[PDB]
């Protein structure tokens, strides 16, 4: 109920910065979906594209595991940017996500 | 008819952990009776995540096969509301072996008094609701 | 809308599972070929039912909890007019871990090519009328 | 071995627990209680043979079953009918809230299993 | 003997997978023919880690619920090697109810053909030997 952004608590948002922190692959990843648009239910999914060159889907599934591994109620719908053929997925990241990690 | 008779079964479980509770709410419980509402939590937890298998099965969604996959569907379509309560019952299962310390009992019970209660008869009146 | 978004997957799963389908009309198919038809088949129900699930929440209900309420719901509501066949889609569904057992993969393989690609068919062409 | 001594302690709480049980009636929490103290001192107990064969050079022990069975070979334990009886109880222990189920287990804890696991601390 | 029926079954699913891995084996696959090779990998593993639950309990381990639970005890207890590599398989399940995903697609097969096969054999030549009787 207490939450920090996107209908989510701090907590969650950076434990899976933290996961994210492990992969030097990752250039950055970006919020989309319902949570991005305000217009998610309490138990809605956490979608996030994550945006790397150098990332296979080996590093994706182990990304996922860890991510399970978390405990964290919500599912995450995790995918690779440069993997997405999709051009209605694609315009809808590009015109309604939120960046929402950034490697330093 | 199979996730309603695991709801029977489940909601028998939840009389008794909660006959344990409320004594724990009128009371200070004696080591034994900490175990015993442990293992109470235990088996009415198991029961429950059970009934969301089975039901999310019944909807179609055959994918799931632990607490963890059940927990998070069920979050997720609406069956529960705080999934973090649901997520730490799966970690206080988790730790089953070692209520020998009386440190993780004690922190498990605080958690099955002030939260998962609550949490099992929500659960329980939806349920029954969707009969 | 999201439904639209979804129908819109949905509708190039449907084409692919119509080309296979086609494929199926054309000439018999190995086990392995079967295999492919079911996944497909998958595919293009899971996509349908949650474009029913979303289409419903565009209305204002938030009970559907899976793709049994979904096609119930449909049912009631007329997006679909044949229920039947779709409780036998969810039948064949569950049946999905179990299709090394050839006679459950030509079963639903079966179900697919003489009932469940017509009632897509035709649910898309009602979303698309929506 | 260090496991050896969270063993000692598990198995001293549940004989305070079936000390209990001799002078007075259970109550049900209390039951339920006595159950959870035979499960994680049968746990202790299990993974106590694990460690000790590995130790010999024997990383085969896959569970409590293997573990029982090459005790009772080894003599480590006299009775592997009653450890047997044991892993049938730990697996009932989800439907602990049946009476009927609750009754057998506890019935067997206090009759044959608190002799046993003080035997087995005894020889390690 | 629950797991002794259920490692029966799971033999036989892998035999499907090892006729469409031996087939990719020898020439390209199509399209159709690389989704029903997942299908094959996806009833294959998901009686592989009900073996091992089975199994588990069995030895008395009645904790784990699901394949997670089951591929960890699997690889603490010696029942599998690559770990990661099964881990990696519960992650390339269910990909019908994740979207739609080409480049993943192709890449799933990938794994199934290099990696999959060898672990799901070994698997079985493992719990074949730990049977004695029937």
């Amino acid at each position: 109920q207490l939450n920090h952004l996107y209908g989510l608590p701090s907590h969650a948002i950076e434990a899976l910065k933290c996961v994210f922190k492990e992969y030097s692959q990752i250039d950055n990843a970006i919020l989309y979906g319902s949570r991005a648009k305000g217009t998610y239910h309490q138990g809605s999914d956490i979608d996030l594209c994550l945006t790397g060159n150098l990332l296979g889907i080996t590093e994706l599934l182990a990304i996922e595991n860890k991510i399970d591994d978390l405990l964290l109620p919500w599912k995450v719908d995790i995918s690779l940017k440069h993997t997405i053929d999709n051009p209605d997925l694609l315009e809808h990241i590009e015109r309604a996500g939120i960046l929402f990690y950034t490697k330093e | 008819v199979r996730w309603q008779q695991r709801l029977n079964n489940y909601a028998r479980a939840l009389q008794q952990l909660s006959l344990a509770v409320n004594l724990a709410q009128t009371r200070p419980l004696s080591d034994l009776e900490k175990q015993g509402l442990i293992q109470a939590f235990e088996f009415t937890h198991e029961l429950a995540w059970n009934v969301m298998k089975d039901y999310f099965f019944f909807q179609g969604n055959s994918a799931i096969t632990g607490s963890r996959d059940a927990t998070r569907e069920s979050f997720n379509k609406g069956l529960i509301k705080e999934g973090e309560i649901w997520m730490e019952m799966i970690k206080s299962r988790n730790q089953t072996s070692h209520t020998y310390n009386q440190s993780v009992a004690d922190e498990i019970v605080k958690n099955i008094i002030n939260f998962y209660h609550t949490s099992f008869q929500a659960f329980l009146e939806k349920m029954q609701g969707l009969k």
